């Protein structure tokens, strides 16, 4: 009734039956053929259960086994576990763009402009040495077309082990991944995922000029399933309460004693004002910017840490902050990279240790608040970036204590216009 | 062609004697049949051969005038040949399995049975024996006492240095000694490579012992041998036989290096079940076969006679020491019973750490309290608390604080010593950055050296630049380091105790306001530390006399003098620190009122911090938190699961003594 073609399968339920555990053992040893025959079985299950046959013929079917074996570690991978299904956890390091993969070769007899489709196997192409049209039968008239073939979307993912497997200060190890179709772009940098798939070993080419091969094989894994690691009525019931303001203000900092007014101010800043962009007059700022000052006996960093995670979007940094053209490490190209302040568009940007801001960056702030639009002109690139971000900053006084007699300006060591 | 020469060695008698030894040897019956029986039942995975047994068997059979030659001498002269002789002898004399076998799991044997039921049914190929083999063969160097048993000089062993190995030791069995530095990962190595023939009779096999490999093009299948092609042969991954491969390099010890030289290295190959038996950073005694390696892999067409050399491991003695993670044993149980009988322990422990440094009992007591750690494992509603204690030591140069730090690092297995630059890969960068030969850019991002449950020790705390200062400020209060450079955010969960020693820039204490000397560091960083000590050198007769007498008596005996009186030993402290950490007392509420009024009096002192000249008595909640942690550590060091008011009193006294050094 949905039209979706995807079947999840857990091994423990598959293990719950006595005839199925034999198929379990056979699947562990020989995954590919078992999966193919299972997919054919599911394909026939369409007609077996419907007895519209039009939506069935177009779609293929696949399974997603998981929880087959226990999660192992990259530090114990014997050669005895080649071409066997295993379960692995880890953290994604880097990705790669989609890699086309030939599936159907296209050839043309240029003399008579006759074309044919040639299926392939194991990558190697058996080229036809003479055209099928015996009316011409020329041997050397074939030249393939690169843009009229058919391709598959392969992608390679680099994965590292979890730090839990390293007890004595050793270094992590990285294992390559391969994905197809729906698993493309299913993860990005920094993801914590668990994968189940078979093991593969390949000989390396070494010298591309010759047919010599090394005595060692590269190891990589191919996976089939990946896992990660009407309420509006509930609002108006709460929103209609009279004392919701006080409870809402006090809820965002359960451990903070007193300091109610500053909590109300921070909560209201998180709520944010309106933003309007009337044409004949221009846009008006809608962001709210708050400073906190005092001696380092206030736990004022805790409030910043609270508000960084409470807000939907927000970057927590310290005393670089904006866009700079970077030189890519792994790949030899030049990529424009955005800064932390740009990444906090619509949210609240948290800044700690505001006094130690150097001098070059301060002017940057001086243009991100009064205009909320940063422009960069470097390496032939001239452009403007929207920021539209709120600022919540904290600073410390000069000396062991902030003397009440002395005014604020001297102790904080900030430019009077920026403070104003 | 090739001229021929005569040698006294013939392998027929050697093989016959090998078989006779393997069959008749009595050390349960024969031992060498027990190993073969366990191998047959798929129980044993590798076979170890002891040369002492061969030597003593030959010696004891020499009493009868039948034996004519010796085998161990030929073993020492050449080793690789006897490996295949031994494997052939084992394959010839493999007894039948006396135990049941889960036969369905051996997919290799199942595939071979399918191939045999294909071919022999028609009425077949004689497969190479090594493909059928499942065991590994290892040698063990003899022992010196066995050589001493007899007159002959069957010595071997003798763990030569790296540079002591010359060009005349190629092909022999030699033992080396050194420190392991680099260890690579585990990767499969091919032994027998199989191709499928596209359903054309037998599937061709091939074995390559070289470090390079070339594939086949055509096959000997009869219908494929027919004058037209029938299917392209393809390599089969399942049918092939593989083996674990690993490589490592070993460096010479600093004691064996001749003066004015640079230590050399040596490459070691290891295969089989011995893989992953060694770790970087240990002293080992490796015995193996010293083999040459061709230079043709580099493909330079130079060095017509020059070749590279490597050692193939055969037996490894890990040596060094074992931490054992205080695994409980009977003997250490009687040891802790003795400690229980010893009464009060921490004073003796303080007396017994660094007797070479005279006096300074309170500093050693603070070190003991640092070793156990404070209150930890979190509190309600997710608030973070760490058991780590941060202590900074102040004093003039020449007070043996650096030596005390070195002694602490020696006694603490997690201790690490760092300093401002000098070595770059110790702060803010991973130790594996740009390390692999492939330049894979392996990195965690923002991390320190073993900062997880480590004891970081630093000298010249004012020396470090802004980067290491930022790192030490980032590792504050178990805060993780989240410095990113290329999208990496694999943060290192830093939970470490910080111990640092520093000095004022004047090099001597000053009569003026002591905070003007401070650390020459920001006051925010100063307030983080739990305990501050100041060791000021006061010239006096009645103490410098004792110090000079102690130093000169140490110098006269060229050892730690008997003038020291310590009932407890460094390994005993190493055991007891883990034992007392295991006990882990928890907090008792009955001290809440007392600690609250103590904090009230601390703020009363804060009401007099403007009196100046020792203004360090400032107001900070971290003072109270450190008081709680120090009381918890005082309960932890000796007491059972209970925190006493005496712990609070001792923590207060320690704080007052810490402040009293200001004067
Ligand atoms: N109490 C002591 N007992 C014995 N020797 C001591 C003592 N105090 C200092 N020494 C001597 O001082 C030397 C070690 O102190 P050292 O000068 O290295 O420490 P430091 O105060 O950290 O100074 P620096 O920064 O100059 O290295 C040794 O030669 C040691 O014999
Ligand atoms: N009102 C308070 N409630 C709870 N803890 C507090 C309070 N005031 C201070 N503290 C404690 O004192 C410390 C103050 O540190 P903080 O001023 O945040 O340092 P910095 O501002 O330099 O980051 C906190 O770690 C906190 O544990
Ligand atoms: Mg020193
Ligand atoms: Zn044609
Ligand atoms: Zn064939």
């Amino acid at each position: 009734e949905l039209g979706t073609s995807n079947l999840n399968l857990d091994a423990r339920n598959l293990l719950a039956y006595k005839q199925t555990e034999d198929l379990y053992h056979q699947l562990l040893n020989y995954p590919q053929e078992v999966i193919s025959i299972m997919d054919q079985t599911i394909k026939d299950c369409m007609v077996s259960l419907i007895v519209d046959l039009d939506e069935i013929e177009t779609k293929f079917y696949k399974v997603r086994p998981y929880n087959v074996g226990s999660c192992k570690g990259m530090r114990e991978l014997n050669p005895n576990d080649i071409d066997k299904l295993i379960n692995l956890k880890g953290l994604v390091l880097r990705s790669t763009p989609v890699i086309p993969d030939m599936k159907v070769a296209f050839f043309k007899c240029n003399v008579c402009d006759h074309t044919m489709a040639v299926e392939i196997d194991r990558g190697v192409i058996q080229e036809p040495a003479r055209c099928e049209r015996i009316d011409c039968n020329e041997p050397n008239s074939m030249s393939l077309i690169h843009n009229r073939c058919s391709f598959a979307d392969k992608q390679v993912i680099k994965l590292q082990e979890t730090p839990d497997f390293v007890p004595d200060g050793q270094t992590p190890h990285s294992i390559s991944l391969c994905v197809y179709d729906e698993l493309v772009d299913s993860c990005r940098a920094g993801d914590r995922i668990e994968v189940t798939g078979t093991f593969r070993s390949i000989p390396i080419r070494a010298n591309s000029r010759q047919r010599v091969l090394k005595s060692l094989y590269k190891t990589y894994v191919d996976v089939v399933h990946v896992k990660k690691v009407q309420d509006l009525a509930k609002i108006r019931e709460v929103a209609a309460r009279e004392d919701l303001y006080s409870l809402l203000a006090r809820s965002i900092a359960p451990s903070i004693y007193e300091l109610e007014d500053v909590k109300k101010g921070i909560l209201l800043q998180l709520f944010g004002g309106t933003n309007k962009t009337f044409t004949k007059g221009g846009r008006y700022r809608g962001d709210i910017n708050i400073l906190l000052c005092g001696d380092p006996s206030t736990s004022k960093s805790q409030i910043l840490q609270y508000v960084h995670k409470i807000t939907p979007r927000g970057v927590y940094t310290s005393g670089g902050l904006t866009a700079y053209i970077t030189r890519d490490v792994d790949t030899k190209q030049l990529v424009l990279e955005s800064g932390a302040l740009v990444l906090s568009d619509g949210g609240v940007c948290c800044i700690d240790e505001f006094d130690k801001m150097s001098d070059s960056t301060r002017s940057v702030l001086h243009e991100v608040m009064e205009q909320q639009t940063i422009s960069i002109a470097k390496a032939g690139i001239i452009t403007t970036l929207n920021a539209r971000s709120s600022i919540l900053a904290s600073a410390n006084p000069i000396g062991s204590r902030y003397n009440p007699n002395l005014p604020v300006t001297e102790n904080i060591d900030l430019p009077p216009p920026l403070l104003s | 062609a090739l001229p021929s020469i005569q040698l006294p060695v013939d392998y027929n008698n050697l093989f016959n004697e090998i078989t006779d030894f393997l069959v008749t040897f009595k050390q349960k019956g024969p031992k060498y049949m027990a190993m073969l029986q366990k191998v047959a039942n798929r129980e044993l995975n590798s076979v170890i051969i002891d040369l002492d047994d061969i030597l003593q068997y030959q010696n004891e059979k020499f009493l009868q005038g039948t034996q004519a030659d010796d085998l161990v001498s030929a073993i020492q002269q050449n080793a690789n040949h006897f490996t295949e002789l031994f494997c052939r002898a084992i394959d010839n004399n493999m007894p039948l399995p006396t135990k049941e076998i889960d036969y369905k799991d051996d997919v290799l044997d199942v595939i071979l049975n399918q191939r045999r039921l294909r071919n022999e049914r028609m009425l077949t190929e004689l497969f190479p024996p090594n493909l059928t083999r499942r065991y590994f063969l290892y040698f063990k160097p003899l022992s010196q006492n066995c050589a001493r048993r007899y007159r002959k000089k069957a010595i071997s062993s003798k763990p030569l240095s790296v540079r002591q190995i010359k060009g005349d030791f190629l092909g022999q069995l030699i033992t080396v000694r050194g420190i392991i530095t680099r260890v690579s990962d585990v990767k499969p190595a091919v032994e027998v490579i199989a191709y499928t023939c596209d359903q054309c009779g037998y599937e061709v096999f091939q074995e390559v012992n070289s470090r390079t490999f070339t594939p086949l093009s055509e096959c000997t299948s009869e219908e494929c041998s027919q004058n037209q092609t029938k299917g392209q042969l393809f390599m089969s991954t399942r049918a092939s036989k593989f083996s674990a491969f690993q490589e490592c390099k070993i460096q010479e010890l600093s004691q064996q290096v001749p003066v004015g030289h640079i230590p050399r290295s040596l490459n070691i190959h290891v295969n089989g079940t011995l893989v992953r038996s060694l770790s970087p950073g240990d002293i080992v005694d490796v015995t193996g076969i010293f083999l040459p390696a061709p230079y043709t892999g580099f493909k330079a067409l130079k060095a017509g006679l020059l070749t590279e050399t490597y050692l193939e491991a055969q037996f490894v003695r890990q040596h060094k020491k074992k931490f054992a993670s205080f695994s409980l044993t009977s003997d250490v149980e009687e040891r802790v019973m003795e400690l229980i009988t010893s009464g009060d322990v921490y004073n003796r422990l303080a007396k017994s750490i660094a007797p070479e440094i005279y006096g300074n009992l309170d500093v050693k007591k603070a070190l003991l309290l640092l070793l156990v750690g404070g209150v930890d494992k979190r509190v309600g509603d997710g608030m973070k608390i760490r058991g780590d204690i941060n202590v900074c030591l102040m004093g003039d140069p020449g007070v043996a604080k650096s030596q005390l730090l070195k002694a602490i690092c020696k006694i603490s297995p997690r201790g690490v010593y760092t300093t401002g630059k000098g070595s770059s890969g110790v702060g803010l960068t991973a130790a594996v950055m740009k390390d692999p030969v492939t330049d894979e850019m392996i990195l965690e991002g923002g991390a320190l050296v073993l900062a997880d449950n480590g004891i970081c020790c630093i000298d010249e705390f004012d020396k470090m630049d802004e980067s290491d200062r930022t790192a030490i400020h980032e590792v504050m209060e178990q805060q993780t380091i989240s410095i990113s450079k290329a999208g990496i955010n694999t943060t290192l969960n830093a939970r470490t105790s910080i111990l640092a020693a520093a000095n004022p820039l004047y090099g001597r204490y000053n009569p003026r306001l002591s905070p003007l000397d401070n650390i020459n560091l920001p006051a925010a960083l100063l307030s983080r530390f739990d305990i501050l000590f100041l060791m000021l050198d006061i010239p006096s007769r009645d103490d410098d006399e004792k110090l000079a007498e102690h130093v000169t008596y140490v110098h006269m005996h060229n050892k730690q003098p008997d003038l020291d009186f310590t009932p407890v030993e460094p390994s005993k402290m190493r055991e007891y620190i883990a034992y007392a950490k295991t006990k882990r007392p928890v907090m008792s509420e009955a001290v809440n009122d007392y600690v609250v009024q103590a904090y009230i009096r601390l703020r009363q002192d804060s009401k007099r911090e403007m009196d100046s000249k020792f203004s360090f008595g400032q107001a900070t909640p971290r003072t109270l938190l450190g008081i709680i942690r120090l009381s918890q550590a005082l309960a932890k060091l000796r007491l059972a699961d209970m925190v006493d008011i005496d712990d609070v009193e001792e923590a207060l006294r320690l704080v007052r003594v810490s402040k009293e050094s200001l004067y």
